[PDB]
């Protein structure tokens, strides 16, 4: 048989880079999870992979702001994926 | 391009740990005296449920978990037989700080202590299959500053 | 004008997950850099993006082994990229 | 899909920090008494040079750098005007340990101390442009174990 690393095939989607805050709109949900779900629902039927989708989440969340503090939020995926990750609808 | 097999129904379990009520944290942990309940978090839990059910995952929600409860839940899935699944997803909605998430009791769980439960040696029936963790939490108390750029 | 996060648009390509070794063949180069260069030279002309390329590097390096120790190596990218990153040849 | 602009010639600088000779580390740092020279590292430096020159980057090689020399080099590029560039790349070939890389002198540079020099506020002429870091180094002394899977 073949052997791959013990820690292969992980995807860790973080709402924010280390040391910083992430944001929750109490009437809507969090910037990160709401963006993630929107992108998944839109792009998974198109056959787009999760890294393309998380790139879009980085884009969308990067354009939001906390006008109280002039604050921003930067999500940050990390991965040991060895193949494209798609979630087909059929 | 190589692509992960993604054809089982369900695709796999999608855990949702949904922490709203931090009364115990406010009560028991001095520095978390004024940590707030996460009003609106149910809107994320619902969005994830709709989204991943639509993508053929079996949703396993758990509301208001202490750190020990979080570890109990993950142990259950670490020891479960995922042979008939193609994927595993775990979503954590909570407060957090550098490298950790908080239980509703204000105890800390290092993120890599959570993910490491599902390595190939610890969960062989997920070997070679994608394991996806979405962590919605602060990772510290600093505000991320903005920088000016041209509009796309 | 528009504002994006201070830490946007980074890609960090690590040869290995934290706590573990990476490998160098003294007659060939390192597993990670040699795989990276091969994949870049092959795929950039095809228009493939850097995340697709680093996924392939994860695949290739995951199939190598250190037969002295039965050791493996698992590379690990992390990113705050907000767009597809391609390196065109023209 | 949105794609980063990548049309300038050169595309940008591609730094290569190429550490081979660790005599000073062996001499001055007790625990690194038997840390070995990185024989063959020039083969990586050359592969990166060929590859990124082909992709229209301007290669800036630096051999056998102490931690202070590494910081000196990065400061130069942090203060440089990248207005006419579309990208910046920095490749580090060295020994390392958890979260750090070693200078040839056996001093430590935390990886995020290196990358953080090029944030939008610290290097405005790279704001909105991709900044890519490739780190070839150990990140500890543990062997990554193997797990059995079916052949593709």
């Amino acid at each position: 048989t073949r052997y791959i690393p013990d820690e292969a095939d992980f995807l860790l989607g973080m709402a924010t880079v280390n040391n910083c805050v992430s944001y929750r709109n109490p009437a809507e949900g969090t910037w990160y999870i709401q963006s993630l779900c929107q992108s998944l629902r839109e792009r998974c039927p198109r056959g787009d992979d999760i890294l393309t989708i998380l790139t879009e989440v980085n884009y969308e969340v990067s354009n939001k702001d906390d006008k109280k503090n002039m604050g921003k939020q930067m999500p940050q995926p990390t991965f040991t994926l060895r193949k494209k990750l798609v979630f087909p609808s059929d | 391009d190589k692509v992960y097999q993604m054809k089982s129904k369900p695709r796999g379990y999608c855990l949702i740990i949904n922490n709203h009520n931090f009364a115990k944290a406010r009560e028991k942990v001095p520095k978390l005296h004024s940590i707030r309940d996460r009003n609106g978090t149910h809107l994320d839990a619902g969005a994830l449920t709709t989204t991943f059910e639509e993508l053929h995952f079996e949703i396993k929600p758990h509301d208001d978990c202490t750190v020990e409860q979080i570890y109990e839940i993950l142990k259950i899935y670490q020891l479960m037989d995922h042979s008939n699944m193609d994927c595993f997803i775990c979503c954590i909605l909570s407060h957090g700080d550098k490298g950790i998430i908080y239980g509703t009791d204000g105890q800390e769980a290092p993120i890599y202590e959570l993910t490491s439960q599902f390595t190939g040696l610890k969960c062989p029936s997920l070997a070679g299959k994608p394991k996806v963790f979405f962590i919605q939490a602060c990772q510290g108390d600093n505000y991320q500053k903005g920088i000016p750029v041209e509009t796309d």
